[PDB]
């Protein structure tokens, strides 16, 4: 399971169809089309928000890493929110993709692309004056059937969805090469 | 007029109300000869059918067959928890009456 | 421009558009509501 | 003809509009003898049924019975919210005749 | 055969097309004595409705109806955005003769 | 029994096989008098549809069309990607035969 | 009545149990004349067909086909696993009697 820290109340996201990255309105919404850039994505520091820019939400491998990026990042609030969140192969780890370019390395970050579905988000923890509520509520509707045998997507699928602009280099080493988009290399 | 499950499941004979409250484990349909009918079974060890449409059976009750088989396809899919069932337990396995679902 | 990023941009909906019908399989099919075709004919 | 459920629920003689806004806590299914209906209920603790079809209603009534039992099981199932209600008061539980939701 | 809806539409008198490009608003359902029918409304104010069938309709048009109604529902539950409607207006509220959806 | 679209699409005359590969573009359904049908188009310009029912039909089609039409409006919905149609190229919309999903 | 898939299994003659452990890979659906029939693959290459309504069928198994050929659909869609199925290997592709799905 990833973790989130997000402001964003239950009501909102449940509106909402899920964690959104930034801009997008409904999880389905189509007509405005947004940027899809997961190298954009991960360079994006976002304060008021963890790095949800660029088509992509990312999430933490654990519940204290996401707890520590809540603190700093919504510092701020007095009641925050940190999803518990099931895999799936809409997920990217950001270092494993990216990975000699990966802008904040030592963050381990897995980042949702087009945001994540309400129905993959397994529960949530309540956050109070930057303490954590040990009180985690199902999310009643989290599709357990389908997403307990699913998993993130291997490094190799996103490859091509890399985002480095035209030039960076890895366009022309390993592993960037051998999946290079029709003009990138 | 029954207002309850375990009212309705009063006024027969031959009937237990059983308070299952989880999803159903697995689910069997058949089209064999026969043996048009569908099986439901939950982790407690319990299993449980819809009997084949036959004589003891009503014009009344027909269609209510084809809705009963088609709400256990759908709760087993949707994982939807099932709160108790009113079954006919002269049959093995025990036929259902009436289910129950809550919240 | 329409060169690497234009791919980059298109692939990256593809693979999106991919997964929203993998989750609309799943949410929508809950409303499916099956008919009895021998008595509507 | 009516627009709306209020409008529509008028025209006839012992009959309410339950302005519900919730979804439907308990929802059960019978397929028993002469009991063939459903029953819901809600958080307010008001319970409704759906009629065992009988002389009481007409011809055309009998597939909209039908309908207004998959539209039934499919809310209760997806925690769709209802807005109202129109029953017919004179039964116990009310008898519903219309259903409308929002939003 | 037509080809689209907007020239399927006109080979009927009393039709015309309202572009909606929308998601329907609200939803109701009645097995009301002489009222078995469905009403949808949109944000914008419009109300139309699938009608009771009567004399007006055809042998063919029964099953088609019915095809309608369960349209609407599904539509309704998934908020799927509808774009046009082929409506007779010599009702009120309107009345569906089709429906067209694009993703 | 065939095997295969394709196997089931040559025991016929006047049939073709498209590949399709992609989800619905939009879908169009109908309860006209005469015009009972379900029209669906690709973003590849390709449109077909789901005939009337008619003479040219025998009566074990009769159920099948109707389930056709089931079919295509939750594929639609879902936008699961059609894979072939096997059609009837003598008509225009060309009809829809058979249809395949993979994956 | 069996309480198992395997114990109905066994009650014909020229059936065969298949273990499945898998989701449907494709879905084949025809409404061709003297072929309105699905037809079903795995991944492990096993290719199953609910049969064509013929002579070698009872009254009460035409619901059951229908329902079977309902259910066939709405597994595939929701990607659910077929735990087993009984099949009468008399026929080619060998024709489903019966399945089993737990989780
Ligand atoms: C207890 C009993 O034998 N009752 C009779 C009815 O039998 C029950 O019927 C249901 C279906 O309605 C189910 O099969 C039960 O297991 C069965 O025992 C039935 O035969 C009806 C016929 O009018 O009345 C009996 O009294
Ligand atoms: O048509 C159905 C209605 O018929 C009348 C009766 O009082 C109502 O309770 C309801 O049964
Ligand atoms: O076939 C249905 C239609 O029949 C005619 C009438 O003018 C329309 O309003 C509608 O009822
Ligand atoms: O069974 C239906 C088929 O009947 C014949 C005709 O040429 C085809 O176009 C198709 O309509």
């Amino acid at each position: 399971r990833l973790y989130r820290a997000d402001s964003r109340p239950p009501d909102e996201i449940k509106r909402s169809g899920g964690l959104m990255p930034r801009g997008h309105n409904e999880y389905f919404d189509r007509g405005t089309q947004m940027n899809i850039n997961l190298y954009d994505h991960a360079r994006g520091t976002q304060t008021g928000f963890v790095r949800y820019d660029d088509g992509y939400v990312s999430t933490s491998l654990s519940l204290r890493s996401a707890h520590l990026a809540g603190q700093s990042i919504l510092s701020g609030y007095s009641t925050y929110y940190i999803y518990v969140i099931a895999t799936a192969p809409n997920m990217f780890n950001v270092n494993d993709v990216l990975g000699v370019y990966s802008p904040h390395p030592y963050e381990q970050e897995v980042s949702a692309l087009g945001g994540i579905p309400y129905s993959q988000i397994y529960g949530w923890y309540r956050v109070n004056f930057g303490v954590i509520d040990e009180r985690l509520h199902r999310n009643r509707e989290y599709r357990d059937r389908y997403y307990r045998n699913l998993n993130i997507a291997p490094a190799e699928d996103g490859y091509r969805l890399a985002g480095f602009p035209p030039d960076h280099q890895a366009w022309r080493e390993e592993p960037w090469i051998h999946h290079a988009p029709q003009g990138c290399g | 007029a029954p207002q309850t499950i375990t009212e309705l499941c009063s006024e027969y004979r031959n009937t237990q109300i059983y308070t299952i409250n989880d999803k159903i484990l697995s689910y069997t349909e058949s089209m064999a000869g026969k043996r048009e009918m569908v099986i439901i079974t939950f982790k407690s060890g319990e299993t449980f059918q819809v009997e084949v449409p036959g004589s003891q059976h009503i014009d009344s009750q027909k269609k209510a067959i084809e809705r009963m088989k088609d709400t256990l396809r759908i709760t087993y899919l949707t994982e939807t928890k099932i709160d108790k069932l009113c079954v006919w337990n002269n049959k093995t396995p025990n036929s259902i009456a009436a289910i129950s679902m809550k919240n | 421009g329409d060169t690497c990023n234009e791919e980059t941009q298109n692939l990256s909906t593809i693979y999106l558009r991919e997964y929203q019908s993998k989750v609309k399989r799943q949410i929508f099919s809950d409303y499916q509501s099956e008919v009895d075709i021998y008595n509507r004919i």
